[PDB]
RNA sequence: ACGGAAGGGCACCACCAGGAGUGGAGCCUGCGGCUUAAUUUGACUCAACACGGGGAAACUCACCAGGUCCAGACACAAUAAGGAUUGACAGAUUGAGAGCUCUUUCUUGAUUUUGUGGGUGGUGGUGCAUGGCCGUUCUUAGUUGGUGGAGUGAUUUGUCUGCUUAAUUGCGAUAACGAACGAGACCUUAACCUACUAAAUAGUGGUGCUAGCAUUUGCUGGUUAUCCACUUCUUAGAGGGACUAUCGGUUUCAAGCCGAUGGAAGUUUGAGGCAAUAACAGGUCUGUGAUGCCCUUAGACGUUCUGGGCCGCACGCGCGCUACACUGACGGAGCCAGCGAGUCUAACCUUGGCCGAGAGGUCUUGGUAAUCUUGUGAAACUCCGUCGUGCUGGGGAUAGAGCAUUGUAAUUAUUGCUCUUCAACGAGGAAUUCCUAGUAAGCGCAAGUCAUCAGCUUGCGUUGAUUACGUCCCUGCCCUUUGUACACACC
């Protein structure tokens, strides 16, 4: 049936605590899964003058915003699949899953 | 069908477009920040606030016209956007709150000094470990010059 | 800014205000009684007889149909 | 009239603006959000960017 | 500002639907979503609007929230010509 | 506060010993001045001058010559459905199928127009009326209450003689005790883990099928539905690890410092982020629908359309790019990185095939991205050769002609390509900048701005030196003592 679900947040600890509770309960089902696989996290920078005028030292700064992202691949019945969709969800993150 | 990226920075402009629009609009009601939470089925928006009757209206009749600009402008469609209010945690402890309460006391014509050790008191007395409140500007004069109020500690690095 | 001299010529001209006749709309009457008509009207189906063209010269210009009409009596 | 305005902007500085500002020059059009710098500077921390280094 | 009244009225009558109204700070946009009238009437008719304290407003990033008040809803109802408890947008 | 006063200690925005240089030449770009219809403008020691993320064709744009529109809300009054008012084919007019305006009549019908009041808008002025942000004083270690003590008092002590520290860091001394801020702690990042969790979106090995050489086992490879196993490399998550550990010296023998061994790592491990009190009448109303006051507000400084200009050049400065050649230029082969970006209601990064000398064009393809572009097969570099000390095949400015791309439009050449032209420059005077290890320096690469345009910046990695490991001589910083006719404080 051969779904995947991704995270791909910015808080690793709450991304950790879903992947955690997706596992346990796929492993209380007896699911065999490929585990979870952290994609290496990117890290959108930007670099701005601190001032909004001209003058003064030339000094920049670098803002980041770090994006991990993680997956898991899945083979179960589809009732289960719907209900994991229904539960295992939190804030600050964003989930998609596929088939096939 | 967009990249995570633009996603994820579009999820934090819609947060501070929801922000800059609340703390403009709710400004009398105590409005002291805003969570959003993505779902199935719709996406929530929890205001944090002190006069939740306000917020709410008669029937809820401002939820519904918040809820329904909200849609409109972020191209939402009907049912799929959901606003909650929740009286907030420690109302002493929000320094937009305490702000915002500053603003309203000094356009009503309080005194700086009067307002600005009301609140640092009543922070004080709210359970915090320190609070400092700065006031610049013009004060009885021509010429800027700023006052600064504190209590307990504060740090800074 | 110095100072606006407008070496234009000074030539605030702005147009009419849709020049005020009096009544209009003359077809034409009889005495006793019948009507009679004016301003030779469009050959549209969209102009329900209702509009009337114009004759500045050597055209008749329209209003519902606006500018789609043109051949010369 | 249809010389309001005729003149084209499918691109260049006039034809994108900050989405708070209404500003055409300091924009960050990366990762499409096509803010004045200044403004981002200001809404930085709303949108999730931290100074970490 | 001059405007047709069909394009007055569907603001109107728009606006008395949906009990508010959202316009993008942009002149010469020439649609406006939801209402095929003019960017520029929407925001001139409410503007007109405004200045007589039925209607108020938000500019909040270019894009002027409206919304109505009591004496907004009554004088749009005798102006569609509409009955009494008709429907605002306050519906539970 | 200052001192061409003392004492102690610090800094490569200071010196020493050196390295690369800049200033010398051509060009780019900013500023001044000059010129001009305008050449918009802010900023002038460090703390202005590749800064305004300012690499301007139009827009940007604020400037110049001109032309439209009104977006003058709302209230009152006036006119007024025998019509308030709007729009308009064609022509004249106009750069202009701008009725802008005029000719001529058609169209519309209460929304309007005029006046008054009142607003609105403004990249108009004031940054010396302001906010916020930023920079600097100030990258140094400094700052302040409470309660006691001294003093009539301003004020002082605490906050220190000494020693030590990057550090008011600490040992300690002690009319002060006990605290707070700052520093430190902290957060991020880079380095270690053959210990844990796993992973055809990263790999490795084996076994299947298969190409070639050897054949005698083997060697190099290919292989998506051949599966099997593993995670050393790679990714991350959770943790561990270094605390100057151990030893020897040295110090009242305390804080601590030096050396050696071990270790991935022993200059607070390295680099950064955050970063005090008090201030500058620093910069900015040209970022703000942040803004007070003044100005202007319908032939407007509003807004918008066309065309110019911001590039304009007798000269003077600043940041830089090219080089002045053999440690070299050129032609061939060899051939190795990392940080990162990328299409939706769009049209992005583009592989592959074909055409074209070239730029580039065209037919398809992958990718919303550890998956595809991309092993970004980068460059300097190495090996072979040509040249041969000749302003020379160094150098490649300045010109001419043509071909392509972006874009509505390139004419004061946007850029790219081809050919030809082949100038100064022969290592840079007074002066002066940066720098102590994977650092300088060389070398290019991605992103930012971006339709196109990098000689710039922000970061990345490749190659990788010399010379200190110290001093206070110059320039300045801190602490103390001292003197002072200084207090907008030695200008
Ligand atoms: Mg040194
Ligand atoms: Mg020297
Ligand atoms: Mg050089
Ligand atoms: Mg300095
Ligand atoms: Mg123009
Ligand atoms: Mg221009
Ligand atoms: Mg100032
Ligand atoms: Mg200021
Ligand atoms: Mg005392
Ligand atoms: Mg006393
Ligand atoms: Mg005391
Ligand atoms: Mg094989
Ligand atoms: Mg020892
Ligand atoms: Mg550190
Ligand atoms: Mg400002
Ligand atoms: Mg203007
Ligand atoms: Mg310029
Ligand atoms: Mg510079
Ligand atoms: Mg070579
Ligand atoms: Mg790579
Ligand atoms: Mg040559
Ligand atoms: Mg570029
Ligand atoms: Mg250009
Ligand atoms: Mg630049
Ligand atoms: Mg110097
Ligand atoms: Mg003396
Ligand atoms: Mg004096
Ligand atoms: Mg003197
Ligand atoms: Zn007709
Ligand atoms: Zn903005």
């Amino acid at each position: 049936i051969k779904i995947r679900i991704t995270l791909t947040s910015t808080k690793v600890k709450q991304l950790e605590n879903v992947s955690s509770n997706i596992v346990k309960n796929a492993e209380q089902h007896n699911l065999v899964k490929k585990g979870p696989v952290r994609l290496p996290t990117k890290v959108l920078k930007i670099s701005t003058r601190k001032t909004p005028n001209g003058e003064g030292s030339k000094t920049w700064e670098t803002y980041e915003m770090r994006i991990h992202k993680r997956y898991i691949d899945l083979e179960a019945p589809v009732q289960i699949v719907k209900r994991i969709t229904q539960i295992t969800i939190e804030p600050g993150v964003d989930v998609e899953v596929v088939v096939a | 069908l967009i990249s995570k990226k633009r996603k994820l920075v579009a999820d934090g402009v819609f947060y501070a477009e929801l922000n800059e629009f609340f703390t403009r609009e709710l400004a009398e009601e105590g409005y002291s920040g805003v969570e959003v939470r993505v779902t199935p089925t719709k996406t929530e928006v929890i205001i944090r606030a002190t006069r939740t009757q306000d917020v709410l209206g008669e029937n809820g009749r401002r939820i519904n016209e918040l809820t329904l600009l909200v849609q409109k402008r972020f191209k939402y469609a009907p049912g799929t956007i959901v606003l909650y209010a929740e009286r907030v945690q420690d109302r002493g402890l929000s320094a937009v709150a305490q702000a915002e309460s500053m603003k309203f006391k000094l356009l009503n014509g309080l005194a700086i000094r009067r307002a600005a050790y009301g609140v640092v008191r009543y922070v004080m007395e709210s359970g915090a470990k320190g609070c400092e409140v700065v006031v610049s500007g013009k004060l009885r004069a021509a010429r800027a010059k700023a006052m600064k109020f504190a209590d307990g500690f504060l740090i800074h690095s | 800014r110095k100072k606006k001299v407008y070496t234009t010529p000074k030539k605030i001209k702005h147009k009419h205000k849709k020049v005020k006749l009096a009544v209009l709309s003359y077809y034409k009457v009889d005495a006793e009684g019948k009507v009679t008509k004016l301003r030779r009207e469009c050959s549209n189906p969209t102009c329900g007889a209702g509009v009337f063209l114009a004759n500045h010269k050597d055209r008749l210009y329209c209003g519902k149909c606006h500018s789609v009409y043109k051949v010369n009596a | 009239e249809n010389v309001w305005f005729s003149h084209p902007r499918r691109y260049g500085k006039g034809s994108r603006q900050c989405r708070v500002c209404s500003s055409h020059t300091g924009l960050i059009r990366k990762y499409g959000l096509n803010i004045c710098r200044q403004c981002f500077r200001e809404k930085a921390n709303d949108i999730g960017f931290n100074k970490f280094r | 500002m001059l405007m047709p009244k069909e394009d007055r009225n569907k603001i109107h009558q728009y606006l008395f639907q949906e009990g508010v109204v959202v316009a993008k700070k942009d002149f010469n946009q020439a649609k406006h979503e939801e209402i095929d009238t003019k960017n520029l009437y929407v925001i001139k008719a409410l503007q007109s609007l405004t200045s007589k304290g039925y209607v108020k407003t938000q500019f909040s990033w270019q894009y002027y929230y409206y919304t109505l008040t009591e004496e907004g809803v009554e004088y749009l109802r005798e102006y569609l010509n509409l009955p009494e408890h008709i429907v605002p947008g306050t519906y539970i």
